[PDB]
């Protein structure tokens, strides 16, 4: 409950120039009918001016209210979304996209309208409801009131936790019901080349039930914690009704000072009574922000990042004993022993059969994740000590299966870079990786925008965009993992002449990662990769010679 | 506007209970008061035995049946209004599904969903707040009304005077509402989309190091969100203003015209709280009345997409027992709907037989994976035709025509399931042999045993948690477990290694099947019995 109010802790001047507008404003319509103005003229204008106030302090005190509350709203959408970010990569693979989405986008929102619409009607209320417990101040009656007030919130605090626990399941409910929505949305030529749009209608359905079974204990506790606070109410009045009635006979307080109490007191409860209404929908707002405070208040496994950024490095990068366990399936290895070395101004191909490993050796590389039981060094440091920026312009990456984004062509090659390059750079790096055949086809060139990871280009011209993307940031570290799987043969030989034949390779360390064994017979050092451990390391000939795993898969036609 | 109502009609009984609860709720509450007034004034002497005790049972029982009334009416409210949300949000995820592969490239995800969460909780979070105030406004107008008895011409001044409220005002409010309620709405899903491509595609945007750059790009999304809502309630909070400064250009007038018709001095002042509630309560229904309106019209989006017509021709209806398999491309030339006047195939013609195994080749950007969308009818030629047994292939029914006609894309799409509801996609019932069966056939059943729970393993979103063969062999297994008559086999074995590949060459062993494999690496495609070779969409 203390982080709901601790959430608006940024705008403190503007909250308490509202509260001394809301005090000034609530004093002035409790002390209207004592002075009313007499004579200082001719009394109807004056009504009409305190009409005029009346409306001008309420348009003041509504505009800081608003604009207060858009600006937290917007305060705390963008922090939630900047601590998803920082976590560790395998804290999604827990979590789906849809659930996040759901959490960042619409839990927050929620949040917001609900401390919105609450915290103005509490206000306001409680300074009412302040002020005309001073100004009934029968003095006996008051204490009276005030130890049978507390009673009437033993209830409330009994059921509230039942507020929050059917609505953290809602909240549930709904992010679940949203990955089933994205889930179908992205893959649309799938799922109709299978004609399941029924079985995603269906899936559908099956979350919606579930919110269906929950929205109808909400409407019964609605309907029953009205009863229970019109019920409170009246027997307040009720109470203090009847002791008045028996004390009017018995002597103490005379009727004629009696009857001014009752009035006050039909105010102060009503006063009560929304104070008492507010409570449970402050216990749903702490139900609804469960997850997203769970986010803010989590603490990512992965190292924080380094300070170092040398001006001069090289590619050297060393294994030693570098073993892996991908902690979301732990107690099975998937790298067991691994040590080799990448020099600069050489290739090194990372061969084997499917699954043994090899993509993990470059998601290790690209700092994605830590070994378990070995040391991964960069020029003789660390990863975890290079800041994050410097070591992801440092050491590139072209991935499996690539991935583009929905802008232009030109933001897309030069896509993370802080300082932007220009459209020569990004003509040469195209040049460079082939891409330059289509784009200059294009009708609007390089400022033509791709949609939603890149529908509108085939394989073989997305992996080209990729590879620009991968050459623009000169990357003394390359990683190729299965550059040419869709390029022809015409798009393979720019590939050959970057490995073998640019200027520029001798300022690399390059590591390849093919099943197209003829882009290996001229890299420098080749190392078969079985189950996790290398069987297999020299050049094609003193492999060749030496018969075994890669002679076995070069001669098997 | 009519289309809500045809909509909340299986929500009749509800709504009906609800009204009975709510004029129940303000007859109580408009009898209180009296009864409230005859205990308060019995302060003149207190009478023990009667007078104040039935007096206070009286409106203790009152209290009691105004608040059950009370209670049971919110309650109906909150269930109806959740279950109209609910079925809006079915309606339009079912129609959604129904649109043209083009309808899905002019648009994006993110904001699709930020349609279906956010524009269907708009359209439905109004009722509860709006009924009862708009009910009881009327309700007391009336009542007010019904004070004719005081004065006789007051009320024919009142209703002519009173009758221009602005209307040309109101319409002005009405239209900046709506519009900045648009722009909300479309600036909220356009913020949405970057939360969308952000998480989405983590790893890359780790990988390059970019993860500020998007939190800076959600930023000035919010911006500007937030430029738009404090907008809006800058204009309402000055049309309220400016409401309550014209009030009393009325009551300022009717005070006069009294003292000007020298009824008397004691009546005169008796019904100015009269005339002050009955104008704030019109003013109240009348701003309510308008604001409902705008917030239907509001998400007028969500009624576009839920009456959309699909880019798709008639569907089919032809479903033989026997089908031959032979497949014919006639003079078809192709242009992609979204990018238009410019031609992908230029008049492709060949036959694909049964007993016969083709190969598709040519360089990157020729068009092959649009011939392998055609031959599934993903997409609709602009010229010739494509005949499966004679018959146009958008004659055949939806359901029976991707049992027979089953492909192998470019780059497959698993989904968050099981391996084997990911082998048995799209079939209402297969039984545990045939999915074993086909990932043996697959060349899968090997690493299938490795993962714990075999082939009750959760795959990850989009087969994220296997290698890129494991992927290829279960999208294999995927299409052979519905035994097709005709193969389509779009780089089937881009991510195998060679012993894989070596294995997996035949595609024809049972002699009955029509096989089209599409490569770019050559020494797979000798044993292909027909070569079309294909250069910019033509066919050599
Ligand atoms: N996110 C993940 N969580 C758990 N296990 C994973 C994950 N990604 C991969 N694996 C497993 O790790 C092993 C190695 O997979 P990896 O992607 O490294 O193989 P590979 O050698 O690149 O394969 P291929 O040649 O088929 O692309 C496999 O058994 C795979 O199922
Ligand atoms: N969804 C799309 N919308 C618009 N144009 C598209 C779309 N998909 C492909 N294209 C364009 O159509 C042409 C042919 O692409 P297609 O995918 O059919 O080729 P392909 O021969 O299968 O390619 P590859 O060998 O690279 O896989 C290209 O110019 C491509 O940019
Ligand atoms: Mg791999
Ligand atoms: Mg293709």
């Amino acid at each position: 409950v203390r982080r709901l109010l601790g959430c608006l802790g940024s705008e403190t001047r503007r909250l308490s120039l509202f509260l001394v507008l809301v005090v000034l404003s609530s004093l002035g319509e409790m002390a209207i009918p004592f002075f009313t103005g007499r004579l200082t003229d001719r009394n109807l204008t004056l009504m009409s001016i305190l009409t005029i106030a009346s409306a001008v302090l309420e348009f003041v005190g509504d505009g800081i209210y608003n604009n207060t509350m858009g600006h937290v709203h917007s305060h705390l959408q963008g922090e939630v979304f900047g601590a998803v970010l920082r976590q560790e990569t395998e804290f999604f693979q827990q979590n789906q996209t849809g659930n996040i989405m759901s959490r960042v986008t619409e839990d927050t929102s929620t949040l917001s309208d609900s401390l919105s619409e609450n915290l103005s009607l509490f206000l306001w209320y409680l300074v009412r409801g302040l002020c005309l417990l001073g100004i009934m101040l029968s003095v006996s009656l008051t204490m009276v009131t005030l130890i049978t007030l507390p009673l009437l919130f033993l209830l409330p605090k009994k059921v509230g936790k039942w507020y929050q626990l059917l609505e953290v399941q809602v909240r549930e409910s709904l992010a679940k019901s949203s990955q089933v929505a994205i889930e179908a949305l992205s893959a649309m030529p799938t799922v109709r080349s299978f004609a399941n749009e029924e079985g995603e209608a269906q899936k559908f359905r099956e979350k919606l039930q579930e919110i269906k079974t929950l929205n109808q204990k909400e409407a019964v506790a609605y309907a029953v914690n009205s009863w229970t606070t019109s019920i409170s109410g009246m027997l307040l009045k009720v109470g203090i009704l009847y002791i008045g009635g028996q004390l009017v006979t018995s002597g103490a307080v005379s009727s004629g000072n009696l009857v001014t109490f009752v009035l006050y007191q039909m105010q102060f409860t009503q006063a009560v009574e929304v104070l008492l209404s507010i409570y449970p929908r402050v216990q749903k707002a702490v139900g609804s922000s469960e997850k997203i405070f769970e986010y803010l208040d989590r603490t990512p496994r992965c190292p924080p990042s380094g300070l170092l950024t040398p001006l001069h490095l090289e590619g050297l990068v060393q294994f030693q004993d570098v073993s892996f366990a991908y902690p979301n399936r732990p107690d099975v290895l998937v790298l067991q022993g691994l040590t080799f070395t990448l020099r600069p101004g050489e290739v090194t191909a990372l061969v084997g059969p499917n699954g043994s490993g090899k993509s993990t050796v470059a998601a290790l590389l690209q700092n994605l994740y830590q070994p378990t039981g070995g040391q991964l060094l960069l020029d003789g440091k660390p990863l975890p000590q290079y800041e994050h920026r410097y070591l992801h312009r440092q050491v590139a990456a072209v991935g499996q299966e690539p991935q583009v984004f929905g802008r232009s062509l030109q933001e897309n090659i030069a896509y993370g870079l802080t300082q932007k390059p220009t459209m020569e750079e990004i003509t040469a790096a195209a040049v460079k990786s082939g891409a330059h055949s289509f784009i200059s086809g294009l009708p609007q060139g390089y400022d033509t925008e791709v949609d939603e990871a890149g529908s509108q280009l085939s394989g073989g011209q997305r992996q080209a965009v990729a590879l620009a993307r991968a050459l623009i940031r000169k990357p003394c570290v390359l990683i190729l993992d299965d550059a040419t799987s869709a390029l022809d043969a015409n798009s393979q030989l720019q590939v050959e002449q970057l490995l073998y034949e640019s200027p520029e390779r001798y300022s690399r360390s390059v590591l390849l990662i093919t099943q197209h064994l003829s882009l290996v017979e001229q890299a420098d050092h080749i190392l078969f990769l079985e189950g996790g451990a290398i069987r297999e390391g020299g050049t094609h000939q003193q492999l060749m010679e030496k018969k075994g795993c890669y002679w076995a898969m070069v001669q098997a036609p | 506007m009519w289309r809500l109502l045809k909509l909340s009609r299986p929500d009749l009984p509800l709504l009906v209970a609800a009204f009975f609860f709510l004029v129940l709720a303000v007859l109580g509450e408009t009898l209180i008061p009296h009864y409230s007034g005859r205990v308060i004034d019995i302060l003149g002497g207190d009478f023990d035995p009667h007078a104040f005790a039935s007096a206070i049972f009286f409106m203790c029982l009152f209290s009691f049946g105004s608040s059950l009334s009370a209670g049971c009416r919110g309650g109906c409210f909150t269930y109806t209004m959740s279950r109209i949300n609910l079925r809006i949000r079915e309606q339009l995820f079912s129609s959604l599904l129904r649109q043209d592969l083009g309808f899905f490239q002019e648009t994006k995800t993110g904001e699709l969903n930020s349609r279906l969460s956010s524009d269907t909780t708009l359209m439905s979070n109004w009722l509860p707040l709006n009924a009862n105030v708009l009910l009881r406004s009327l309700v007391k107008v009336v009542g007010l009304y019904g004070f004719m008895l005081s004065i006789s011409p007051r009320l024919t001044l009142l209703s002519l005077l009173h009758m221009p409220f602005t209307i040309a005002a109101e319409k002005v409010y009405n239209t900046r509402h709506q519009e900045v309620l648009r722009e909300i709405q479309d600036a909220v899903a356009r913020a949405g989309q970057v939360v969308r491509e952000a998480v989405g595609g983590l790893q890359t945007v780790r990988s390059f190091g970019a993860e500020e750059h998007e939190v800076c790009r959600y930023k000035e999304a919010l911006e500007q969100c937030r430029q738009l809502y404090w907008r809006r309630d800058l204009e309402r909070a000055l049309y309220l203003l400016v409401r309550r400064v014209l009030h009393l250009g009325v009551q300022m007038l009717m005070l006069s015209c009294g003292l000007q018709q020298m009824l008397t001095q004691g009546s005169l002042l008796s019904f100015m709280i009269y005339q002050e509630s009955v104008g704030s309560y019109v003013q109240t229904l009348v701003y309510i009345y308008g604001d409902m309106l705008s917030n239907v019209g509001a998400a007028e989006k969500v009624f576009s997409y839920m009456d959309r017509q699909p880019n798709l021709p008639s569907p089919g209806t032809l479903a033989p027992t026997t089908l031959q398999g032979v497949v014919k491309f006639q003079d078809v030339s192709f242009a992609y709907p979204n990018r238009p006047d410019r031609p992908v195939l230029k008049g492709l013609t060949f036959t694909l037989r049964p007993g016969e195994v083709t190969a598709l080749v040519g360089p990157n950007g020729s068009g092959k994976s649009t011939v392998a969308a055609l031959l599934q009818n993903l997409y609709q030629p602009t010229g010739g035709q494509v005949l499966l047994d004679e018959k146009p292939i958008s004659q055949y029914e939806h359901c029976y025509l991707h049992s027979q006609v089953v492909s192998v894309g470019q780059e497959p799409v698993l989904f968050s399931g099981s391996v084997r509801n990911n082998i048995a996609y799209g079939l209402q019932s297969c039984e545990d042999d045939k999915v074993m069966a086909a990932a043996q056939a697959a060349h899968a059943d090997d690493f299938i045993q490795e993962m714990e729970h075999g082939i009750y393993t959760d795959v990850g979103e989009k087969g994220s948690q296997l290698a890129a063969g494991q992927k290829q062999r279960l999208a294999i297994a995927r299409a052979l477990v519905r035994d097709p008559r005709v193969l389509i086999l779009d780089q089937a074995t881009s991510a195998l290694d060679v012993q894989c590949e070596q294995a997996l060459q035949d595609w024809n062993s049972r002699g009955d099947r029509t096989v089209l494999v599409i490569a770019h690496r050559l020494q797979t495609v000798q044993r292909a019995h027909q070569i079309l070779v294909l250069q910019e969409g033509k066919l050599q």
